[PDB]
């Protein structure tokens, strides 16, 4: 169960090598009982270690437009409302009473769906920039 | 000036709105056509089978609300578009 | 306010109703637009041939029923739906 | 209670018989909906081109035939099933 075991183990089962044990010590020790830990092919010399705390998926925003911070080119919102539509997102006229309550309330809103039009992102990103709403999709 | 025969009626479609309900702005094919103009010349009024003629009820000046339709046309004069459309496509009276 | 010409009418459709006999709920493309509404306002009278006007015999209260056509229009006047449609349209006036 | 408007008729329409010129019973398409109704409610009557009304020549409580078309419209009243249609496709009145 000790961190000095675990990476005993880890040390003989990869012919030897201490660094190998250490990183998957750590590793294991930061990810939790509950954790996944994989392994891909890196890019420099050295092994290196990621550890992702909270939720994350692999999709990206609809528009660059959306863009609040170009020093970094992300999208970054606090505080914000989290709308989750398993419905095909074409018509504006579907979301006009939710945005005008969030404006109403001030706070920034992000949209959860499977894809976006064209309408309703251009409607969507025109509210943007005006000060209206903060909306990311 | 330009007057209408019989029963047609001039009108100056209204700008669209673009904030519906709060600031959001409304772009694209959402944003629908004003239905609403103002009446700018009214004609005589329309013919009878006797022969007599009745004047019509839509007075100049006011606000009325129109459907769109293969009757109406659009034109321009004076470098600004206006409707040519007989009063049979009047609706209603704003006010 | 809104009035009419000549034999048209507004009316506002009554909401869709979720419970049919009985608690169960009905949702989806069962639940039909409602073919009853309110009537609002009430237009002078259809124009005769001769000349002379006849008022309407619906008068402004009743719950009418309508037929769902190419005819009746529905505008956004003061954020509330309203439909225009001629009197043709008119079925039954209830009680 | 409804009452129609102008020369509109409320009828209901006889149930579809089963038992057809013996003992054999109908069951699918071949039982078609039967034209034969119990007139409900009869309106005022046609307005005619001079202006004065004229009664319908149907009076309630009559069995008529009818051809449903397009004009034939049916609505749900009192949980029960009537039809709206206009007197000019009343065909023939039974006794």
């Amino acid at each position: 169960s000790d961190s000095k075991a675990i990476a005993q183990v880890g040390t003989i089962s990869a012919n030897s090598d201490e660094t190998v044990g250490k990183l998957i010590a750590e590793a294991m020790d930061k990810v939790g009982k509950e954790g996944v830990i994989t392994v891909e092919d890196g890019t420099g010399l050295q092994d290196e270690l990621d550890v992702v705390e909270g939720m994350q998926f692999d999709r990206g925003y609809l528009s660059p437009y959306f863009i609040n911070k170009p020093e970094t080119g992300a999208v970054e919102l606090e505080s914000p409302f989290i709308l989750l539509a398993d419905k095909k997102i074409s018509n504006i006229r579907e979301m006009l009473p939710v945005l005008e309550a969030v404006a109403k309330a001030g706070k920034p809103l992000l949209i959860i769906a499977e894809d976006v039009e064209g309408e309703a992102l251009a409607t969507l990103v025109v509210n943007t920039m005006r000060g209206i709403v903060k909306v990311a999709a | 000036n330009i007057r209408p025969l019989h029963d047609r009626v001039i009108v100056k479609r209204k700008e669209v709105e673009t904030k519906s309900a709060g600031g959001i702005v409304l772009t694209g094919s959402a944003a629908a056509k004003s239905t609403r103009g103002e009446v700018l010349a009214v004609g005589n009024g329309r013919i009878l089978e006797n022969g007599e003629v009745k004047p019509l009820d839509v007075k100049v000046g006011d606000i009325v609300i129109f459907n769109d339709g293969y009757g109406v046309k659009s034109e321009k004069i004076d470098n600004e578009e206006v409707l040519i459309m007989s009063e049979s496509d009047i609706l209603a009276i704003v006010e």
